[PDB]
């Protein structure tokens, strides 16, 4: 069985191989190209070394973004059944797989999950084992637009430094050399002192200033409220009983969460916004980047979960996409 | 003591006033009487003001 996780910037396939989605069929986590999506799937199968021309003999899994289009699911299902003709197919969620891998017991999963993706950031609570679609929060900003904005600021810093440093190289240098500070007020105060960080590959405080756009919507010019307002408005309408588990379990996965200090800053901010009696605990898996592929490999590895979750192409064609949608 | 997020007063008069308090160590809520609410109105307390109140 092949686990296929389709992200906006990157796609990760396994049973292993992760590649860029630029051929970009997936924009704002919603795939805009079925032909390019099917081309990336066929290239992922050829890289996976399937025996048959089209991928058949193994059951396939496909990650679905939050609020995935039903028309895109129907077109991809019809073109995948008529063209690829896999023996079995199923749909899954990267946040649900990473949460199932992060939870000590795979049977029960609870707590508000924060998933930071490339073109979007989705944070939704989960209780009883089923995700609540009413409390789900989506964000159009992401690490791709953050890296592009950082390369734009560094491009406006010096005219020659823009042509000397590539956008991808500046994105990797922003991945390794930049971290999220716990106190944004203490960071600017620490940058004004004679002793400076001075990361040279000269990069100034813009390393920590560029990643601050994730927690600060007003930095990039967006009109979105923010993560604190999303947590307050999300936890305000919910009952007071689920707040203890929501604060007790907080999952952070994805490539955009690889910034250091984000767990401590999220624990300090979450502990500051939450009540004094409620205990806030943020959980970060040892492999949060591959946690989605690992959880998908486990869900596909479970026999009963593959029998109930798996949907045939012939039966899914007669029943429609509402079977996998519900 | 702390920041006041909301003021929600609840033959009408005032039965009680709901007042929130938010600090970096946590958030709590208190219901107060129209007398101390009258003290707050004399102090021109509005949403977003950090206040100090002693119970005794």
């Amino acid at each position: 069985p092949l686990v296929l996780d389709n992200g906006s910037f990157q796609v990760r396939a396994g049973w292993r191989l992760q590649f860029r989605a630029v051929c970009s069929p997936f924009d704002r986590n919603v795939p805009v190209n079925l032909e390019l999506q099917e081309l990336l799937l066929d290239y992922s199968f050829q890289h996976l070394g399937v025996s048959s021309q089209g991928c058949v003999d193994h059951p396939i899994v496909l990650t679905e973004a939050v609020c995935n289009p039903l028309y895109s699911r129907q077109m991809m299902s019809e073109l995948l059944f008529e063209c690829y003709g896999i023996p079995k197919v199923a749909y899954g969620i990267d946040s649900l797989f990473s949460f199932y891998h992060n939870k000590p017991k795979n049977s029960m999963c609870s707590g508000l999950i924060i998933s930071s993706g490339y073109q979007c950031t989705h944070v939704l609570p989960i209780l009883e084992g089923r995700l609540d679609a009413k409390n789900c929060k989506r964000i159009n900003l992401g690490g791709s637009q953050a890296a592009g904005y950082l390369q734009r600021l560094l491009q406006l810093k010096y005219p020659g430094h823009l042509a000397a440093i590539t956008l991808s190289r500046m994105e990797e240098i922003l991945h390794e050399h930049s971290y999220i500070a716990e106190d944004y007020v203490e960071e600017l105060h620490k940058w004004r002192c004679p002793d400076y960080y001075e990361n040279n590959v000269f990069v100034g405080t813009e390393r920590i200033r560029a990643p601050e756009i994730i927690f600060q919507p007003s930095l990039i010019g967006e009109e979105q409220a923010g993560i604190a307002e999303t947590l307050q408005y999300i936890l305000d309408r919910y009952p007071k009983d689920i707040q203890e588990m929501l604060v007790q379990n907080v999952f952070l996965t994805g490539g955009n969460t690889m910034y250091p200090g984000m767990k401590a800053r999220m624990e300090k901010e979450l502990l500051e916004m939450r009540p004094f009696r409620s205990s806030f605990q943020v959980q970060l898996a040892s492999n949060p980047v591959l946690d989605a592929w690992y959880g998908a490999r486990d869900w596909a590895l479970n026999h009963l979960d593959d029998n109930e979750v798996w949907i045939t192409r012939k039966e899914y064609e007669e029943k429609g996409g509402e079977y996998l949608k519900e | 003591e702390g920041e006041v997020t909301e003021l929600t007063p609840c033959g009408k008069t005032i039965s009680h006033v709901i007042i929130g308090l938010k600090t970096a160590k946590g958030t709590k809520q208190l219901k107060l009487d129209p007398s101390i609410f009258e003290s707050l109105q004399k102090e021109r307390v509005e949403a977003g003001d950090v206040i100090y109140i002693e119970a005794n």
